[PDB]
């Protein structure tokens, strides 16, 4: 069903993310996991991004989501749910969107563009499409690896979830 | 979206 189709579309996304292969001298990029996009970057239409995006009833989330445009007329995006029964395109200011990495850092060869243990980090929480604070618990150890992070869950009596993997496609800055 |  839904809950399938979402999760395999997910795990397509968190399993195509290029790896990151530079040569002796290279940098890796902006939006190679954990370094950040330029100042005044602009995401393209078909990138994934973190949107913080309310709801009818006010609540807020940030959902995963595609981006179908931008105008610099009024410096919005327009996103698209990734999640079909979101029917609802959303108009959104810059601010309300993180784009998410679009390679994958090796740790083995650029151990400087991951999130280090205990950042505060945007992660997507497992079997949904939203991401939640949490605190990095260990970086990956190899390329297909994924992050082991902590959510904030007042459900806890010490305030933080158990350790639970969440792929560099889906871990971004908070 | 599928939140928590």
């Amino acid at each position: 069903g839904r809950r399938g189709v979402l999760m395999t579309l997910l795990q397509q996304s968190a399993m195509t993310l290029p790896l990151w292969i530079g040569k002796p001298g290279d940098k890796p990029p902006p939006l190679c996991g954990a370094i950040p996009a330029s100042g005044d970057y602009v995401a393209r239409p078909g990138d994934k991004v973190a949107a913080r995006v309310k709801a009818v009833d006010g609540d807020e989330q940030w959902i995963l989501a595609e981006v179908v445009s931008y105008s610099h007329a009024t410096n919005k995006y327009e996103v698209d749910d990734i999640d079909e029964e979101g029917k609802e395109r959303h108009t959104l200011s810059r601010r309300r969107v993180i784009p998410l990495p679009q390679w994958k850092a090796n740790p083995e060869t650029d151990p400087e563009a991951l999130f280090q243990k205990e950042q505060l980090v945007l992660a997507l929480y497992p079997q949904t499409t939203c991401f939640y604070r949490a605190l990095i618990h260990a970086p990956p150890q190899r390329p297909q690896d994924d992050y082991s992070v902590l959510f904030e869950d007042t459900s806890y009596a010490d305030g933080y979830s158990p350790p639970l993997n969440v792929a560099q496609r889906y871990v971004v800055a908070c | 979206a599928r939140t928590a």
